């Protein structure tokens, strides 16, 4: 079993610094090639940097002189020090186990790095009341940056949950909706709560959605 | 640098059929190529390395072929979970480069969307803005026309659309259209309607409410 | 033996780009690195950089990093030195020097390429006599070659026949951006009445030929 | 009185794999370096700290000629202060290297239709090589905490990889024969001089 | 990073005598266990490209005469010319090539040291053709003198001139090892006709007292 877990992503102003960490288990970090691969939102994959099993490091031309890759054998962790960040550096950064600087056989789930001068803002949660198979949902509006996680009645309600991808409004903020499919029998006898979490702004909102 | 070109840009097949994906390179790389599968919301998974060798845990139905600057990924007896973007990556020379990917969706029987319309909440209405949401739930194919009609007048330019990924089980889509208006503009009209045009509907379906 | 051939002299306005070349030939050229050396008028030698034509392995002096680009074309054994935007301070002589390997002395040198960067335009000289005055048997006379651009100017006396006692001074750059020059000759004082002395000034860049007689 | 055997090295029919690079000890002979730098078959003749044209009038206690085959893209790694798979794990030059690196394309000799897989390079090593160090180990590389017991598998990689030399590949992919000249002055009696 | 300093800046050596040029290095110029000082000496004659004379601080290159010898080790190096000849007039540079970036010395100017020769002074009034153009130039000529040091001052009606004169000096003659100098006083036509006496005052080692050549405007 192999695990790669990235951390350290978040909002950062242009020209700032951000340091990414990748904890690894199931193999010896100091004995393997390791790489960082980033994927811009909605676009393809781009290789960023590699560290050889012997410690030698290489970087893509677009990030050379600004990024530094390193490892800590005692902590079994891979680091990516990012400096002089630019708007075009906004991407999901993947930790990847590299086989001899050829191909990436294991990948971490990735961490999101957003480079922008915009400020963090918590979302506003509004109900989507049903009317008399029924449907209902919650509206998550005016938050920045990504992401937002939505759940219904803690983790109880999972079937029929549709959380749409966020849209970027002309105001520069993101909006998102999560809807569920439920029978008309329950009405208000069964209580529905949507749980909205926005970690960048530390916002935790529970919204009761009852018919009107 | 070496540029990798993938064809088709997107692909659509039913379960149980065979998928053929292509990848061409600017220069020959002589089997120094690999294939990756990236399902939505998840990291890429290695499928093929060396243009012929399958990675551990990969079913035999996935097959890689080709050499030089011609490469092919063959996927036989498709399943609904095989919907993902497939990338080819070369390591013949530095820097390593990827393809732009191939979007592969899973076909199914045409399903009629279930249309729901949500009037804006009262708590939102106290803040000076109004949002009206129209829901298209569990439909196939993805192509669908959503038109906002307010007092039978076609409204444009103040709505945004979001559509979910293919469901893992029934391979259905879900679409939401959000009409955004100020509070003053919201109360200038009486009837808000959502008209949905889809292949699975004999005639367009209209869902409306009165403010 | 390796020989280096450089491109011709360049006269450019400030802000214009420029690329000069240095092509090498001869046996053992495969072992040669091509370096560039700058020498401003009347000053010392400055090492700018060096390149191996085979793989374009280029090393720059820190004083010239980012100011110039050094490249090579291994198919024609030619090394280049170019500026994106020229300044007036770039006016100098640029030699290319070859060394058999790096961290070795530069044993072969090109003739050099003169680069002049100035806002001045091409202008023909005005030639004025330096008339003799009265002796001790020795008379001095000359010609004043004033307000020309660019370098150089050739000056001869009696269509090249008179050479003994001739001093053609190096040009001085005036505050106007134009060059001025003088040439003088030592002649016997008794020949002023009999002999006639003519200075021949030719300025190729402006297509000017002036034959001026210097009489008392 | 006897010619130094440079011809046996440069014109050898077979060259060694870079991980197992050959070394020829040159001693007690007169060397004529002019047959090297006046040649036209070489595409790369890079010397550091010494001029080949000045080698015919110098004396050294010993001279070493190392030969191997690598890709064209990796030829730039055979140089002082360089980094890469070849420079770190197969053949490493010191930062103060005093000698010559000579390379030439050998696609006709070392490449065959269908691929010449006889030339190997080391792919995995836990630490970089010291300058002028040869590591010919073929033991399974242990990439995890579990001992491999000599069988390839998960976290157990064979340390060597094969070049896929095919004549129709690009210039960087084509085989190149490399000869590295090392000049040593041990303050002992010198026996490798040029012609007098 | 390695700075090379030469001593002296200018050197005057008589024909056949010994010329000594020193080069000081801020750091050692070794390269490896070769135990060789990576120092070079170059010769640049007037109007000519530099010519390599000595490498590794003592080994003269092919074709270099035997009077050129290099010595020194560590950070102190010396170039010596045994039999000084008129052909050897040039600027001599020391260069280190142990590592990049290469650095030259500032250069040492070498000239023939001959016996003192006084200059012959001539003064030329502006031509009437040039006066018609609105500018006046007065030229003072110092011919065939040594050493090159000379003070030339312009006095207009016994008033010292500043900023309106330029001097030009020839290279040393290959036969008599002398110099020639020209000083040009440039004035506007209006400024030229407001004064009468234009004097060129020359001070040189070979002159007992300053020599003055002067003329009167239109007289
Ligand atoms: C490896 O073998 C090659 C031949 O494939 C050797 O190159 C040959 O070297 C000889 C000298 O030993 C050259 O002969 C000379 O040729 C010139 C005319 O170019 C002539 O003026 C001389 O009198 C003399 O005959 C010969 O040209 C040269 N051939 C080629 C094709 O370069 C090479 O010397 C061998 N390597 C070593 C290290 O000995």
């Amino acid at each position: 079993q192999v695990q790669l877990v990235e951390s350290g992503g978040g909002l950062i102003q242009p020209g700032g610094s951000l340091r990414l960490s990748c904890a690894a288990s199931g193999f010896t970090v100091s004995s393997n090639y390791m790489s960082w691969v980033r994927q811009a939102p909605g676009k393809g994959l781009e290789w960023v940097s590699v560290i050889y099993s012997g410690g030698s490091t290489f970087y893509a031309d677009s990030v050379k002189g600004r990024f530094t890759i390193s490892r800590d054998n005692s902590k079994s962790t891979l680091y990516l020090q990012m400096n002089s960040l630019r708007v075009e550096d906004t991407a999901v950064y993947y930790c990847a186990r590299d086989f001899g600087d050829f191909y990436f056989d294991y990948w971490g789930q990735g961490t999101l790095v957003t480079v922008s001068s915009a400020s963090t803002k918590g979302p506003s949660v509004f109900p989507l009341a049903p009317s008399s198979t029924a449907a209902l949902g919650c509206l998550v509006k005016d938050y920045f940056p990504e992401p937002v996680t939505v759940s219904w009645n803690s983790g109880a309600l999972t079937s029929g949950v549709h959380t749409f991808p966020a849209v970027l409004q002309s105001s520069g903020l993101y909006s998102l909706s999560s809807v569920v499919t439920v029978p008309s029998s329950s009405l208000g006898t069964q209580t529905y709560i949507c749980n909205v979490n926005h970690k960048p702004s530390n916002t935790k909102v529970d919204k009761k959605v009852e018919p009107k | 640098e070496i540029v990798l070109t993938q064809s088709p840009g997107t692909l659509s097949l039913s379960p149980g059929e065979r998928a053929t994906l292509s990848c061409r390179a600017s220069q020959s790389v002589s089997s120094y190529l690999a294939w990756y599968q990236q399902k939505p919301g998840q990291a890429p998974r290695l499928l093929i390395y060396g243009a012929s060798s399958r990675a551990t845990g990969i079913p035999d139905r996935f097959s890689g072929s080709g050499s030089g600057t011609d490469f092919t990924l063959t996927i036989s007896r498709l399943e609904p979970e095989d919907f993902a973007v497939y990338y080819c990556q070369q390591y013949g020379s530095s820097p390593r480069t990827f393809g732009q990917g191939t979007k592969l969706e899973i076909k199914r029987t045409v399903a009629a969307p279930s249309v729901f319309i949500f009037p804006p909440s009262d708590e939102q209405l106290k803040s000076g803005t109004a949002s009206v949401v129209c829901l298209l739930n569990n439909f196939y194919p993805r192509e669908a026309k959503v038109q906002w009609k307010v007092d039978n007048a076609l409204q444009s330019g103040n709505s945004q659309e979001s559509v979910t990924e293919q469901d893992s089980k029934d391979s259905t889509y879900s679409l939401s259209s959000t009409l955004t208006l100020s509070k003053a503009d919201y109360e200038k009209h009486k009837v808000y309607a959502c008209e949905v045009t889809h292949q699975g509907l004999s005639s367009p379906v209209t869902k409306s409410f009165n403010r | 033996e390796v020989q280096l051939v450089q491109s011709g002299a360049e006269v450019k306005k400030p802000g214009e780009s420029l690329k000069i070349s240095c092509k090498g030939s001869g046996y053992s050229f495969i072992t040669y690195w091509i370096g560039w050396v700058r020498q401003m008028p009347g000053k010392g030698l400055e090492w700018m950089g060096i390149i191996y034509p085979g793989d374009s392995d280029t090393r720059y002096s820190p004083s010239f990093q980012g100011q110039v680009t050094i490249s090579a074309d291994k198919s024609i054994n030619t090394a280049y030195l170019q500026w994106s935007s020229l300044k007036a301070s770039d006016t100098a002589m640029y030699y290319c020097a070859g060394s058999s390997g790096i961290s070795t002395p530069m044993d072969v040198w090109g003739r050099g390429t003169t680069v002049t960067v100035s806002s001045a335009s091409t202008k023909g000289p005005s030639v004025f006599p330096l008339a003799p005055s009265s002796s001790g048997g020795t008379a001095a006379l000359g010609c004043l070659v004033k307000d020309y651009f660019p370098e150089p100017v050739t000056v001869s006396w009696n269509s090249g026949a008179l050479t003994s006692g001739v001093h053609t001074f190096p040009a001085v750059l005036q505050s106007s951006g134009l060059y001025s020059l003088s040439s003088v000759v030592t002649v016997p004082s008794s020949s002023l009445g009999t002999q006639t002395y003519i200075c021949n000034v030719n300025h190729k860049p402006s297509n000017t030929k002036v034959d001026k007689k210097v009489e008392p | 009185t006897n010619l130094c055997p440079f011809g046996e090295v440069f014109n050898a029919t077979r060259f060694a794999s870079v991980y197992a690079w050959n070394r020829k000890r040159i001693s007690n002979c007169v060397a004529d370096y002019s047959v090297l730098y006046n040649s036209a078959s070489f595409s790369t003749f890079k010397c550091y700290g010494v001029s080949p044209t000045k080698l015919n009038d110098l004396c050294f206690t010993n001279v070493y000629a190392d030969s191997f085959v690598i890709r064209g893209d990796e030829v730039r790694q055979i140089a002082p202060g360089q980094t890469g798979k070849i420079a770190d794990y197969n053949y490493k030059l010191p930062d103060d290297f005093t000698g010559c690196v000579i390379a030439w394309n050998s696609n006709n000799l070392d490449s065959k239709v269908g691929g010449n897989y006889n030339y190997l390079y080391r792919l995995f090593r836990k630490s970089n090589l010291k300058p002028f160090e040869r590591d010919i180990s073929t033991e399974i590389y242990q990439a995890g905490s579990t001992p491999c017991n000599g069988v390839e598998g998960f976290n157990c990689y064979f340390p060597l990889q094969s070049y896929g030399f095919q004549p129709t590949n690009g210039v960087g992919y084509q085989p190149y024969r490399v000869v590295v000249l090392s000049f040593e002055l041990l303050h002992a009696p010198a026996t490798v001089c040029g012609p007098k």
